[PDB]
């Protein structure tokens, strides 16, 4: 389609890419902000469109990008965000059609090198399953070519947080000649928050959309792409509320001195500085090389479970605990962890693991928790107050319930004293109810046609140790 | 990731076979409540210095100024004295703050005017006493 | 004398706990729930 | 409350201000009992 | 308000019609546990 070559440069970012990190109206304050910012005096790639050179490439998104275009005839129309930018995945199409700014989260079969041909759009051949289509702003931007030198710079910061694409915008007047040295402007231009687009997508790559003439030749423009990194910055807020100055605390020792204090002006002296220069960039994960999976099929899919008064304890060792294996077979109605977080279980290694299995009623699952009161907690199975582990339960009526009724499960109705934590009493004895003597073990009647409070539930209690 | 949506259709390897990653719910009318279908609506809120779009069914009250009153502007409660303000404040934003995060000004939602918030009895008051077992008269110094 | 009397009288402060009496917290709650209130009282009395 | 174990199976036993495990060691000066009937999904609304 | 009881019979306006403010529970024996009737007993304690 566009057989013209490309032309990429490598310039310095200087003191660009500053945006408002929040929404509060602050005034006359120096505020330290930590997050993802474009570092000062960093590498940024310059892509030029004058001299008829088409320089569009799929740049990585990373942890957010800084986009700045320098043009005079509204050459850059918009962007395409996604992972593969194919029709197997969903992509974001944010652009200007000349009268509105439209965002279309949508499944595109994109044309190779998507581009506008004058006002006619030639981005995608087809679109389907397309979950967002609305206009963000009604601004006008014609496709007429303007002769002369570059007039304005439009700067963007695209960030992803909570599945939402945050767009920060600032436009500055910047006169640059056609054949002059390609460099960014000086000073601080803060980028105001413009839009929050709930795309709900995973973004790893992005592509720029420009417009050509009717003869498919590129116009005179330039765009710069920079990548935000984890940085600490201090911003100076004007009395009117605007941002007038900025310091990248990891740039040089003077900036570290300014960041150790809360001032842009340092007097004569010697100052002890906190560490801002070095940050970790790589993660070194080192786990033992065991490859066996834990026998979850042996315990969770057993033909019969133990009764709650005679609960079975099993030791689990020398295996990998992957709970996502059980997703296609077992549907857990209770996954509550104590001492650890269930989302952190995939990153943890345990020195000791036990597994306690029994069957209780549907309404007695709440008693399998620390500090509970009931028949099961008092007389059948008690957890310690400082319990470290997870309680797993799921409804089992296809295994432990029948139409005639299952009567193979028992629970203890009375003891002379409450059970201590992790204590098991399987002795058979009777107790006095008034003047008669009745058995202290009562029978569960698990009929297949009953409510979920009387349905049998299989409970697996895991105990962890971190030594 | 949080609030991320994946609607792509693909298969994954289960052992040596390839099975679809999408599984089907079977919602029979004769089943337990653990297998009954449930409709979930998740609401997400934001409380910023922006004009109110969605609000509660609370009836408004006429403005009382130059008095120590409780106030409720766009869900931002407080206690203070309301006075007419000459402050000029940026559009699509409601309340003014301080360096100590004290709300000193607020835009009225109905009359579209900024009003000062002054704390009740912010000045210093000192009481001069000749003393109990000497007298009960006092003198009051209202500082500055 | 005033400093000592103030130090004595500060023992009746809750410091954000349900009670200023340790025995009420211990006798009304189990170990896990009482640990938070006892920690609050310990922090307040250590500050005093 | 252990008397009720052989007859009534409690689907909800939640205590506020006191621990349920400490109920067998406490003496109360005043006890009220409020009884009503709600739907199964409205039991969660009986809470502060 | 907390622990307040209103047993008065009155109607309220739904659009232009007037309907009773008291609605009836239909407790069928063949229903889910979310519609099954539940008996709730609330105990209140004082430790003065
Ligand atoms: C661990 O094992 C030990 C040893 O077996 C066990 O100690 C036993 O505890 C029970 C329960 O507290 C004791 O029995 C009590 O003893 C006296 C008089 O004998 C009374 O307090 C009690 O009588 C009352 O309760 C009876 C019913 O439980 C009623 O019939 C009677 O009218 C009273 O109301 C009760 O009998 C028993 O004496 C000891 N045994 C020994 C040898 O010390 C302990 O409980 C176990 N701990 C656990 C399981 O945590
Ligand atoms: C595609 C992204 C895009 C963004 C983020 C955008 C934002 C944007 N463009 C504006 C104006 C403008 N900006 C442009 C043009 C552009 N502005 C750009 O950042 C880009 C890429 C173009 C060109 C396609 C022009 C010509 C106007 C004036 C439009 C008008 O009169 O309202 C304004 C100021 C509105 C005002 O002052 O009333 C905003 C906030 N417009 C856009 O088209
Ligand atoms: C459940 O347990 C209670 C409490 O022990 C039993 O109630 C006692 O029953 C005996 C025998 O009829 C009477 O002599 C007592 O007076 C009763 N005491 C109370 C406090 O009610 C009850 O019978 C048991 N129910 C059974 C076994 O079905
Ligand atoms: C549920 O997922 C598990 C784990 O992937 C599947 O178990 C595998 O099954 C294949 C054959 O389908 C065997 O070759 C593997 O050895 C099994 N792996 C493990 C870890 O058990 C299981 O088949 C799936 N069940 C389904 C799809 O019904
Ligand atoms: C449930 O309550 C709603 C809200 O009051 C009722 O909806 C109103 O219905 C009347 C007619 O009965 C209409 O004139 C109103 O416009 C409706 N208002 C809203 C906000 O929808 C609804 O009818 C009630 N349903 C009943 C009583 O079955
Ligand atoms: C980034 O720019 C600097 C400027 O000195 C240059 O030395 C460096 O090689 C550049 N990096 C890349 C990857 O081009
Ligand atoms: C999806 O893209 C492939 C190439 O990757 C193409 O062959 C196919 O026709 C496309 N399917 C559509 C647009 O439905
Ligand atoms: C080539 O570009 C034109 C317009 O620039 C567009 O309509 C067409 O779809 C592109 N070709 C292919 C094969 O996608
Ligand atoms: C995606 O598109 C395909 C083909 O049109 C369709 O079968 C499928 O239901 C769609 N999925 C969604 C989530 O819209
Ligand atoms: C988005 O909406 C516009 C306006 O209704 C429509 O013309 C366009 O085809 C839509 N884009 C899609 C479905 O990709
Ligand atoms: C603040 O805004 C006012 C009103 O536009 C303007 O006169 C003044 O110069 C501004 N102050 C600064 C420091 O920019
Ligand atoms: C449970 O797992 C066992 C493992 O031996 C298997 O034989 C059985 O088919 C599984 N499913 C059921 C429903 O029992
Ligand atoms: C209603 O709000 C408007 C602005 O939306 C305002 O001009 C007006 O005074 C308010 N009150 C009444 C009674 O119309």
């Amino acid at each position: 389609n566009i057989t013209y070559g490309s032309h990429h440069l490598y310039v310095s970012s200087r003191t660009r890419g500053v945006y408002y990190p929040d929404d509060a109206f602050r005034s006359s304050t120096n505020v330290l902000h930590e997050g993802f910012f474009l570092p000062f005096d960093s590498n940024v790639t310059w892509y030029s469109f004058w001299n008829q050179k088409y320089s569009v490439a799929t740049s990585p998104f990373g942890d957010g990008v800084y986009f700045s275009t320098i043009d005079k005839s509204n050459v850059v129309r918009g962007w395409v965000f996604g992972t593969t930018l194919d029709n197997d995945t969903q992509s974001v199409l944010l652009y200007n059609d000349g009268t509105h700014v439209r965002v279309e989260v949508c499944t595109f079969h994109f044309c190779p090198t998507p581009v506008f041909s004058a006002s006619s759009p030639h981005l995608y051949s087809s679109a389907f399953n397309c979950t967002l289509n609305y206009t963000l702003a009604s601004v006008r931007a014609d496709f007429t070519e303007v002769d002369g030198s570059f007039k304005t710079i439009r700067e963007f910061v695209f960030k992803l947080q909570d599945g939402s694409l945050n767009v920060y915008y600032a436009s500055t007047s910047y006169v640059l000649a056609i054949g002059a040295t390609s460099q960014l402007p000086s000073g601080v231009t803060p980028l105001v928050p413009l839009w929050k687009i709930p795309i709900g997508l995973n973004i790893t790559n992005f592509k720029t959309l420009v417009y050509l003439r009717s003869d498919n030749t590129p116009l005179q423009a330039a765009y710069v792409v920079g990548h935000l990194k984890r940085r600490t910055m201090m911003f100076k807020y004007d009395e009117n509320g605007t941002i007038v100055d900025a310091i990248d605390c990891a740039l040089d020792p003077l900036s570290e001195t300014k960041c150790t204090l809360r001032s842009f002006i340092v007097e004569k002296g010697i100052y002890q500085t906190s560490n801002f220069r070095v940050q970790p960039q790589d993660t070194v994960v080192r786990f033992p090389n065991i490859t066996n999976l834990c026998p979850f099929s042996e315990v969770f899919n057993a033909t019969t479970f133990a009764s709650v008064y005679a609960w079975n304890r099993k030791r689990i060792s020398n295996c990998v605990a992957d709970y996502s294996v059980l997703y296609n077979s077992t549907s857990f109605s209770t996954f509550q962890c104590y001492g650890v977080s269930s989302t952190k279980l995939n990153d943890l290694c345990f020195t000791n693991v036990y597994a306690d299995s029994f069957v209780v009623r549907g309404d007695e699952v709440r008693q399998i928790a620390p500090g509970q009161t009931g028949v099961i907690a008092d007389y059948n199975y008690k957890l310690p107050d400082d319990f470290t582990g997870c309680v797993l339960a799921w409804n089992s009526r296809n295994q432990d319930a029948s139409t005639s009724g299952n009567f193979n499960y028992y629970y203890r109705i009375w003891r002379s004293e409450k059970l201590r934590p992790f204590e098991r009493d399987i002795a058979h004895y009777d107790y006095q109810v008034g003047t008669q003597f009745k058995s202290s073990l009562k029978n569960y009647g698990f009929y297949s046609s009953a409510g979920d409070s009387h349905q049998p539930y299989r409970v697996v209690v895991l105990s962890f140790e971190l030594l | 990731r949080p609030f991320e949506r994946d609607i792509a259709h693909y298969d994954y390897q289960v052992g040596t076979q390839f099975k679809s990653s999408l599984k089907n719910y079977g919602f029979y009318s004769s089943a337990g409540d653990s297998h009954q279908p449930y409709r979930v609506v998740v609401l997400s809120f934001e409380l910023l210095n922006a004009p109110a779009t969605v609000c509660g069914p609370k009836q408004s009250t006429e403005l009382i100024k130059n008095k120590c009153v409780n106030f409720n502007f766009n869900g931002l409660t407080g206690t203070g004295v309301l006075t007419d303000s000459n402050k000029k404040f940026q559009s699509f934003q409601q309340f003014g703050r301080d360096v100590s995060d004290f709300t000193d000004s607020v835009k009225d939602p109905k009359t579209l005017e900024v009003l000062d918030i002054t704390p009740c009895s912010y000045g210093g008051v000192s009481v001069i006493t000749p003393g109990t077992n000497a007298s009960t008269q006092v003198a009051v110094l209202y500082q500055d | 004398a005033q400093a000592l009397n103030t130090l004595v009288k500060q023992l009746s402060s809750n410091f954000g706990a349900i009670s200023s009496v340790l025995n009420d917290i211990i006798s009304r709650l189990d170990k896990v729930e009482a640990e938070v209130q006892i920690d609050r009282l310990i922090t307040g009395r250590l500050q005093s």
